[PDB]
């Protein structure tokens, strides 16, 4: 009696590495980064009418 | 470089605890899921005293909590930390410098995000004061939670991150700015015992929590102390004895009412020591023992305990082990903080390494 | 292999699930019939010759 | 009933009476008699529709 | 520090199912020792006398044993560390509830042994009896509960923890599994309560309420009776049953990226005392 058992192929992703300026919605922002936030309290923006 | 320690985290609400208006350093109590509460009073109380009280008091103050935003008394997620500048302003009437007591009701009424903050005051305590009253000690149910690094807020909801053990000075804040904190305590509750006993030696020395109660008919008592000693824990009995003895006097003979001693006395005394003297009593062998015709010509004796001070109503203390400081000389400072405009009394105690550990009544 | 999102608390942290499968292969036969009959034998064999 | 925080009534021949009546047989109302200091619970259904 | 426990050789292959469900569970042994066989691992390993111990002889045996957690199962060796020397260096290691009861952070973690009501390895010929990890304010319920119940045999089974109930009756074997508790527990008391009584004749005599108080009120101001050849009897009597009930807590849990109750069968982080 002869028998064998088999992996007949093996099957993976690949995660898609998406960006945010890729998409429509980075209209709705202003991305200017800090190199630090959490070194300030709270800080304020002027606006004239 | 950094020493070992361990960080906790745990979904709370803010209804008894704020870690926004108490800064990062103060000090935490975990508590019992609060269904256990009044079924033991039922159970464990001593005879004659009204055990619904405990599920009345604790009642109208969950009702107290929110009266508006709809919102319901029983959840899934539920408020179990008691933070600690909550729990001194509560018993705030029973100390010795109400000045800077209500010094801290200051700010506990005041920098607390929510409406009517102090109807809870006038009833957590209260709670407190059904605790003692329905037996089920706070000791029983309180339960030591770490202090505080750093808080992630939402309406009615926080991350409270804790050090359950290691030293204070280690864990991160979460601002770069201030990278640590240190243990933030009130002053009416922060009392030595070196000065007190004459130990002007310096030494490593051992931080405790302690509770009072004060059993009387509807005249009850509460106390938070957190004690700095060089003693040892197996020698801290015979100390608190010194302080609280007066409490002591009160509690063992105007704790026990309302239970019935037979009357009039009596229990007549043991006289085993004289009934062994004679050869010529009866006696009976193992076999003649549990017979009705044998156990009629042994002496007869019914003990009656009804009305004395057990030793469970005779407590006037309860402490745990909190922390050391191991430094040669324990560094403390006080000074006064700005909890935003309310200055309050504040000791800053330096240099705390966290091991907890069990409670023990001293009784 | 699952991807995340950030989420701000005070919800719990999730981190990064992965998903792990293997299938079992069935299996099926088929059929066909073919017959002859007696002189179909006797024509190719020689014993009508 | 399920709340809780009204004055019953006196003759207790009768707030018990009242009690037995309406929540049984009911949808809503609880088994287990209401904590004292807790909230009722609502009993399960075993489908939901 | 993680020390070997290898399986001797012949596993079935359901063997090497049911040792692959206990991953996170608390396991005795003699010695902290780099290799260590499973047959002194076993509920055989204490089964000296002639009886197998019943629940007052697990109790002594676990404070001369020495406490590992299992972490992972290898097919060829259990890998455990000790809780007493191993968690200096590694910090916190995982640990599976049996327990009919959850777990809430902060608890102080006792264990008691299987009372309430288990796995066999028939390639082996053992058993495997394993503690039970409650948190330690109800070990000083639960265990007198059990104890007061053998009392009421020469309402009670009733309780409550974190807004649940508990049935410990869920009868035969566990009342004659818990005899020898039940013959000590009054046996200290009753040596006790009449010696107390006959160093004093007058304690139960005074007025309770009028008298007596002043007979406690003293006390906390700084042929022949074999009386003071007795105290001994009862003195290391009392003495060493203060360390077996004291149930003292080797274990509390820290939740830090988790739930906050963890519920029977998850798993639960564990720190001891630093």
């Amino acid at each position: 009696d002869v028998e064998f058992d088999a992996l007949l192929g093996s099957y993976c992703n690949t995660l898609s590495l998406v960006r945010f300026l890729e998409l429509g919605l980075s209209v709705a922002c202003v991305c200017t980064k800090f190199p630090e936030l959490a070194y300030m309290n709270e800080g304020r923006v002027q606006f004239e009418v | 470089g950094s020493p070992r320690h361990h960080l906790t985290r745990q979904v709370i609400l803010t209804d008894l605890c704020q870690p926004n208006a108490d800064r990062a350093g103060t000090l935490l109590l975990a508590l019992r899921h609060p269904a256990d509460l009044p079924h033991l009073a039922h159970q464990r109380a001593p005879p004659g005293r009204q055990t619904e009280r405990l599920g009345e008091a604790w009642g109208q103050l969950m009702e107290a909590t929110a009266l508006g935003s709809g919102r319901a008394e029983s959840g899934c997620t539920r408020a179990g930390l008691v933070s600690f500048n909550f729990l001194v302003a509560a018993c705030a009437a029973s100390y010795d410098a109400r000045d800077a007591a209500d010094a801290v009701r200051a700010h506990v009424t005041a920098n607390y995000r929510g409406t009517r903050v102090g109807a809870r005051l006038d009833r957590f305590s209260e709670c407190l004061r059904a605790m003692v009253h329905t037996h089920v000690f706070p000791h029983e149910v309180m339960r030591f939670f770490g202090g505080l690094v750093s808080w992630v807020t939402q309406d009615e909801l926080a991350s409270v991150t804790a050090v359950c053990a290691g030293p204070q000075e280690a864990a991160h804040t979460g601002h770069p700015g201030r990278p640590r904190s240190a243990v933030i305590l009130p002053a009416c509750a922060f009392v030595d015992l070196d000065a007190e006993l004459g130990l002007g030696g310096p030494g490593a020395a051992f931080l405790y929590l302690v509770f009072t109660y004060r059993q009387r008919r509807d005249q009850e008592l509460c106390c938070v102390y957190v004690i700095k000693s060089q003693l040892p824990p197996r020698g801290l009995e015979p100390a608190l004895e010194r302080l609280f003895g007066r409490l002591r006097i009160t509690n063992t003979i105007h704790g026990t009412e309302d239970m019935t001693p037979p009357a009039p006395n009596r229990n007549p005394d043991f006289p085993l020591a004289g009934l062994a003297a004679n050869p010529q009593t009866p006696r009976c062998s193992a076999g003649q023992v549990t017979n009705p015709q044998f156990a009629d010509r042994l002496y007869r004796w019914q003990p009656d305990l009804r009305g004395r001070p057990t030793a469970r109503t005779c407590t006037y203390a309860a402490f745990a082990e909190l922390g050391m400081m191991p430094e040669d000389s324990p560094r403390c400072l006080h000074r006064t903080e700005r909890f935003g405009a309310v200055s309050v009394p504040v000791v800053i105690l330096e240099g705390v390494v966290w091991r907890p550990g069990e409670w023990r009544a001293c009784a | 292999h699952q991807p995340l999102i950030a989420r701000d608390g005070p919800h719990p942290i999730e981190q990064p699930t992965h998903n792990y499968m293997t299938k079992i292969i069935d299996r099926r036969a088929l059929n066909a019939a073919f017959s002859l009959a007696t002189e179909a034998i006797a024509l190719l064999t020689g014993e009508a010759l | 009933y399920l709340g809780r925080g009204a004055p019953p009534l006196l003759d207790n021949a009768a707030a018990v009476y009242l009690r037995n009546a309406v929540v049984a047989g009911n949808r809503l109302g609880p088994a287990q008699p209401v904590p004292v200091f807790g909230c009722a619970q609502v009993p399960r259904r075993a489908g939901m529709d | 520090f993680e020390t070997d426990i290898a399986i001797p050789s012949g596993i079935s292959r359901p063997d090497a199912a049911a040792l692959q469900r206990c991953e996170g569970r608390v396991v005795f042994l003699p010695t902290i020792r780099r290799q260590l066989t499973l047959a002194d691992v076993a509920h055989e390993s204490f089964v000296s006398g002639g009886v197998s111990p019943d629940t007052l002889g697990l109790l002594l045996a676990y404070r001369r044993r020495f406490p590992a957690v299992i972490t992972r199962v290898l097919p060829t060796r259990i890998v455990a560390c000790p809780l007493d020397v191993g968690l200096t260096h590694a910090g916190t290691v995982n640990l599976r509830n049996t327990s009919p009861v959850d777990l809430c952070n902060g608890d102080p973690i006792s264990l008691v042994p299987p009372v309430f009501e288990d796995v066999r390895l028939d390639s082996l010929d053992l058993t495997l009896r394993f503690p039970v990890p409650l948190p330690s304010p109800l070990a000083r319920e639960i265990v007198a509960r059990l104890v007061a119940r053998g009392i009421r045999d020469l309402d009670l089974n009733v309780l409550y923890y974190n807004g649940s109930r508990l049935s410990l009756l869920a009868l035969g074997p566990v009342n004659a599994e818990l005899r020898s508790l039940v013959l000590n527990m009054v046996y200290s008391i009753t040596e006790g309560t009449t010696i107390i009584l006959t160093l004093i004749p007058r304690l139960f005599a005074l007025s309770a309420q009028d008298g007596y108080v002043n007979a406690l009120l003293q006390m906390q101001s700084v042929r022949r009776l074999p009386l003071y050849e007795a105290l001994v009897a009862w003195l290391t009597h009392a003495g060493q049953l203060g360390d077996t009930l004291a149930l003292a807590p080797v274990v509390r849990v820290c939740t830090f990226d988790g739930a906050a109750v963890v519920r029977s069968g998850d798993m639960a982080p564990v720190i001891r005392y630093p």
